RNA sequence: UCUCAGUAUCGGGAGGAACAGAAAACGCAACGUGAUGUCGUUAGUAACCGCGAGUGAACGCGAUACAGCCCAAACCGAAGC
RNA sequence: GACUCGUACGGUCACUGAAUCCUGCCCAGUGCAGGUAUCUGAACACCUCGUACAAGAGGACGAAGGACCUGUCAACGGCG
RNA sequence: GGAGCUUUACUGCAGGCUGUCGCUGAGACGUGGUCGCCGAUCGGUGACUGCGACUCUCACUCCGGGAGGAGGACACCGAUAGCCGG
């Protein structure tokens, strides 16, 4: 489906609406030295290593929307809930 | 003014470097081709045996004890065990290659008991340790006021039971505060959590 | 599963070991001073238990009686020299560098003075090619050019028995009184008629490996059995 | 993984008890405590853990009993055993 | 330490199973083996960023192995 | 519920191959980098190190009764990393 990159709406940090302009989430990079990292290490040994033996996956067939909606005016951003889209583009 | 001792301690201190290299690499040579434990008339380090305890005097023994380097010689399961106990490689023991070097000096000289002992190097495939041991039962140590102690029966086989210096070392005694939870006053009382 | 044969070989069991109280002679040359010769006189042929080839009893000079091994043409009251200045005839022992290219040696030394190592077998010998003051060429009987050290000493002549191998065994029986003379475990069952458990061919409705012979060269014991880290098989291509 | 459990069992060894023990401690942070063990408590608290099931102290306090010392070296240098 | 008082006419590891006449086609998959411009390929040391240090992020280099190429069926097997 | 067996089931563990560190030393080429001193970003010059190519002997290994010989900083061994591994 499509979508506005820009469009007025309730900014909840201004308090009254302005135009926001909205982006995907793009991930940020891990530290790797949050704790559970520190225990990954720290756990892992001889044999199985429990949770850390584990291996992630599986996909929802149509995920989330994941989005920023940042505003022009004070410049700060908010999350709102996603809705599922097999696809999102911006109209520019 | 510096003891003489000071100088051979401070050649201790970096093995690999200036004389003491030469020294060492002559005499590996010659050590490798020695038994397991062999009796020397005289201390490799003299600052260090005196330092601990060492008297030239009746009684009073040095050997020089090779011990292999490395991990736990260490067989392989047998039967059924779970995967955190299938380990045979990174397995190591918890006896520090000195201490195993004093028991077996002590086993060595049955009547003697151990009083302490020091590194003397290592190649890349063993560690030497020499060990001082003390008889008991002469009359020059019975007469000792500094040595006497270890002529009590409450001594006998003091290396076995950990009472050596390496011994409380590596049974985790040196700390009286945190961390000395689960050693002090024996590894077993504390139920075999201590390390 | 269980250890499979290959495995209890290793444990030096009476089953797999070489009946060695039976055997003779540990066949070495013998060894000189240095830069000299010594004489021996040839007292007897007997039969060489360990090799099912002849082996020739010599008393030397010096009052030494042992027996050596003997190449093809050696026969009682014949004399034999070992050392440097050794005549070329054949049953002599010398360097590889006194011996002239060309010549079929045995009984050759891998490092000198090591009593001999290459074609001590029935019928075999060596090719001495090439000379050097640095190295000795030698083609052993598997077609392979060996450098070897010149002051490795070889034995002139072929090992004696030769043909040994030209009659079939014909029988079990025959075969058998060989294994009883040898290290080894007979008869063979074959790992394909054994159960999955006694080998990785074991099991099955039927007699098939149930996985490609050739196996790595990597493979544990107990899993490197058939054509072991094999470049080809087969006979075409 | 964790748990059963540092349990069962195995190897080595002491004594009438053993081990520990006179701080490179504690850290109710203090202008405070003052070797060690043990008992009661602190407390199923802090901490661990497919953060699941489970696991699990210490300082302090009230008690018991109390005890503090010897080398190595400096400076002497055969005055010694 | 066995093989081994042994040395390729030898040992080991497998398949088939006296003699006789014979034993065709297939290397795509799998296995083994060889080669490999390029691609991929860990840790130490090295370089950059970060941290008065450290954690950590990245880079360069590139072993065996893999991709890729080739050999091989009396290798696993296949022959509609 | 159990056990024996299988495998390209899950997870691990031996074992093999391979890099690296220690044992581990002397001389030296090609090249690049962090660099200091002989010069007024410009070049003769320490040391360090990435890189791949080479020679020694002195550890260590094997042969030899010995004298010595063959290897040689590799291999063995200790530690670690990747690949394979019913
Ligand atoms: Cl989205
Ligand atoms: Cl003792
Ligand atoms: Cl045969
Ligand atoms: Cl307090
Ligand atoms: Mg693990
Ligand atoms: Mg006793
Ligand atoms: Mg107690
Ligand atoms: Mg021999
Ligand atoms: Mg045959
Ligand atoms: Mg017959
Ligand atoms: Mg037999
Ligand atoms: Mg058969
Ligand atoms: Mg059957
Ligand atoms: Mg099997
Ligand atoms: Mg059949
Ligand atoms: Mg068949
Ligand atoms: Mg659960
Ligand atoms: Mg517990
Ligand atoms: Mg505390
Ligand atoms: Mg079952
Ligand atoms: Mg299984
Ligand atoms: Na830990
Ligand atoms: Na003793
Ligand atoms: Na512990
Ligand atoms: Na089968
Ligand atoms: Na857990
Ligand atoms: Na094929
Ligand atoms: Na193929
Ligand atoms: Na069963």
């Amino acid at each position: 489906m499509q979508m506005p990159r820009r469009f007025n709406t309730y900014c909840p940090h201004c308090n009254e609406h302005q135009e926001h302009e909205v982006e995907k989430v793009r991930s940020g990079r891990q530290t790797g030295m949050k704790w559970i990292d520190r225990q990954r290490e720290r756990n892992s040994g001889i044999g199985n290593d429990g949770k850390f033996s584990k291996v992630p996956g599986g996909d929802k067939p149509t995920k989330k929307t994941d989005l920023k909606y940042r505003c022009g005016e004070c410049g700060k951003a908010h999350l709102r809930e996603g809705w599922r889209a097999g696809r999102l583009e911006f109209q520019e | 003014a510096r003891s003489a001792y000071s100088y051979i301690r401070d050649a201790w201190k970096n093995p690999g470097d200036g004389q003491l290299a030469e020294l060492q690499w002559q005499r590996q040579q010659e050590w490798r081709n020695e038994g397991a434990v062999e009796r020397i008339e005289r201390p490799t380090r003299l600052d260090k045996a005196r330092s601990q305890g060492y008297k030239a005097k009746q009684g009073v023994i040095v050997a020089r004890v090779s011990v292999r380097k490395g991990s736990a010689r260490k067989r392989r399961h047998k039967a059924g065990r779970r995967s955190k106990r299938q380990g045979v490689t990174r397995i190591t023991r918890r006896k520090d290659i000195q201490r195993v070097a004093e028991e077996r000096a002590s086993r060595t000289f049955p009547n003697l008991r151990v009083l302490n002992s020091y590194s003397v190097g290592q190649d890349g495939r063993q560690k030497w340790h020499e060990v001082i041991l003390i008889d008991p039962n002469h009359p020059a140590i019975q007469n000792d006021d500094d040595l006497s102690w270890i002529c009590a029966d409450d001594q006998a086989d003091r290396v076995f039971r950990g009472l050596t210096g390496a011994g409380r070392r590596n049974r985790g005694l040196s700390g009286k505060g945190k961390g000395s939870e689960k050693t002090r006053p024996s590894l077993r009382s504390n139920g075999g959590k201590g390390k | 599963g269980r250890r499979i044969q290959g495995q209890r070989r290793g444990r030096g069991t009476s089953t797999f070991r070489a009946p060695s109280h039976r055997y003779k002679a540990d066949l070495e040359h013998r060894k000189v001073e240095d830069g000299d010769v010594i004489a021996g006189t040839v007292v007897d042929i007997e039969h060489d238990p360990a090799r099912s080839a002849p082996v020739a009893a010599v008393e030397f000079e010096d009052g030494d009686r042992r027996l050596i091994l003997a190449p093809e043409g050696v026969g009682v009251g014949d004399e034999l020299q070992v050392g440097v200045s050794a005549e070329i005839a054949p049953g002599n022992t010398l360097p590889l560098a006194e011996i002239p290219e060309g010549v079929p040696v045995c009984n050759v030394e891998s490092s000198p003075g090591d009593g001999g190592k290459f074609a001590r077998a029935s019928g075999v010998n060596a090719q001495l090619l090439t000379h050097d003051r640095n190295v000795a060429v030698v083609k052993l009987p598997s077609g392979e050019m060996k450098r070897l050290d010149p002051q490795c000493r070889a034995t002139i002549g072929v090992v004696a028995g030769g043909g040994r191998t030209d009659k079939p065994f014909v029988k079990a029986g025959n075969k058998h009184h060989k294994m009883k003379a040898r290290g080894t475990k007979w008869p063979n069952v074959r790992g394909v008629a054994m159960n999955a458990v006694d080998h990785p061919f074991g099991g099955g409705g039927r007699q098939h490996p149930g996985k490609p012979k050739s196996i790595s060269r990597n493979a544990p014991p107990g899993r490197k059995v058939g054509d072991i880290a094999s470049k080809r098989t087969g006979r075409g291509g």
